[PDB]
């Protein structure tokens, strides 16, 4: 059991895996089965600039984690580690707490304001 | 049929008590002990309350109370019961525990405190 | 027993709310906690958290760690604390923001 953080353009998520003994292919399969992200869109990396790309070819250019054959143990991943996942399209990450809009304090109405 | 309503019949227009206009006058006075007991039994039918409730003692202790004041007393008892449980309920969480919501019941002590207040 | 006539005003202890005091780092979007707080909250390095303050005000800040920080304190700098409309010695809740 190991918890790995997944950073994307939409924000941050987390995934629980069996351990670092699996490879990138198993990690991608688990991501598909848990976050419901299709395999053809998932691209993994360790650099923070992966999410700064705007083309799937550019995402695949970061081959430090693109290849599914590479074992996860060789990357020294651990509890609370950081990974970057890029995928086509924009999604809304679940679990968002309610946030009040700016300036919405003191809605003091008046009779003149009503008029 | 015309049914008036007032508080002091002296303050009404003296010409309205002539024969034919308002010839029947009824005095809804302050209830006695049995009246207060019946009013309380009517008002506390919907509230949750423990078996310890002693409505006879509350009826005897209340003197000079009318129906409205007894309704206010029952409301005060319920509010006191909620306020005593307030020490464990957190206002920041709108998800009040279901068992907590069903573990609140008014007893005799809350009624006595509300009567005192 | 206790006097319950004023039983609403007082706060209730929770592992989700801490106390606000001064810090060292002076970046506009950083706040320094203690690693035990992250362990209790299941938070990790570089996570961006949501801070909720007085009069329904809230902001987003990056939480880092240091051993100097105490577990029941948050070590909030002056700028963020001014944005939260709070002062040292008050209670501030903490949550996590999934959507950056």
């Amino acid at each position: 059991m190991m918890m790995l953080r997944i950073r994307s353009r939409d924000g941050l998520e987390r995934v629980t895996a069996e351990g670092a003994h699996i490879t990138v292919s198993q990690l991608k399969t688990l991501i598909a089965d848990q976050l419901q992200i299709p395999l053809h869109k998932q691209t993994l990396s360790t650099n923070r600039d992966l999410l700064l790309a705007k083309t799937p070819a550019d995402l695949l250019a970061f081959t430090d984690l693109t290849d599914p054959n590479l074992p996860l143990s060789s990357l020294n991943l651990g509890h609370g580690s950081m990974l970057y996942l890029a995928y086509d399209g924009e999604r809304s990450i679940p679990g968002a707490p309610p946030v009040t809009p700016a300036g919405s304090f003191g809605r003091k109405m008046t009779v003149d304001d009503l008029i | 049929i015309v049914m008036g309503a007032t508080n002091r019949p002296n303050s009404i227009d003296p010409a309205l008590r002539r024969f034919g206009r308002f010839d029947r006058e009824i005095d809804i006075g302050v209830p006695d002990e049995i009246g207060r007991l019946e009013v309380l039994r009517i008002h506390t039918k919907n509230m949750k309350l423990a078996e310890d409730v002693d409505l006879e003692r509350i009826s005897k202790d209340t003197h000079g109370y009318v129906g409205a004041d007894l309704a206010a007393l029952c409301t005060e008892a319920a509010l006191q019961c909620i306020r005593e449980k307030m020490d464990v309920i957190d206002l920041e969480d709108d998800s009040i525990d279901a068992e907590i919501l069903n573990s609140m019941a008014v007893t005799n002590e809350h009624f006595h405190t509300a009567l005192g207040n | 027993k206790k006097d319950f006539s004023t039983a609403i005003l007082e706060r209730k202890k929770s592992p989700n709310r801490l106390v606000v005091d001064e810090a060292i780092n002076d970046d506009n979007s950083v706040v320094s906690l203690h690693p035990a707080t992250m362990e209790k909250l299941q938070l990790f390095r570089g996570d961006t958290i949501l801070i909720k303050g007085k009069k329904r005000k809230d902001t987003v800040c990056i939480a880092l760690a240091d051993e100097t920080c105490e577990e029941p304190k948050i070590r909030m700098n002056k700028v963020v604390r001014s944005n939260l409309r709070v002062r040292l010695g008050d209670v501030i809740s903490v949550h996590q923001c999934p959507d950056v």
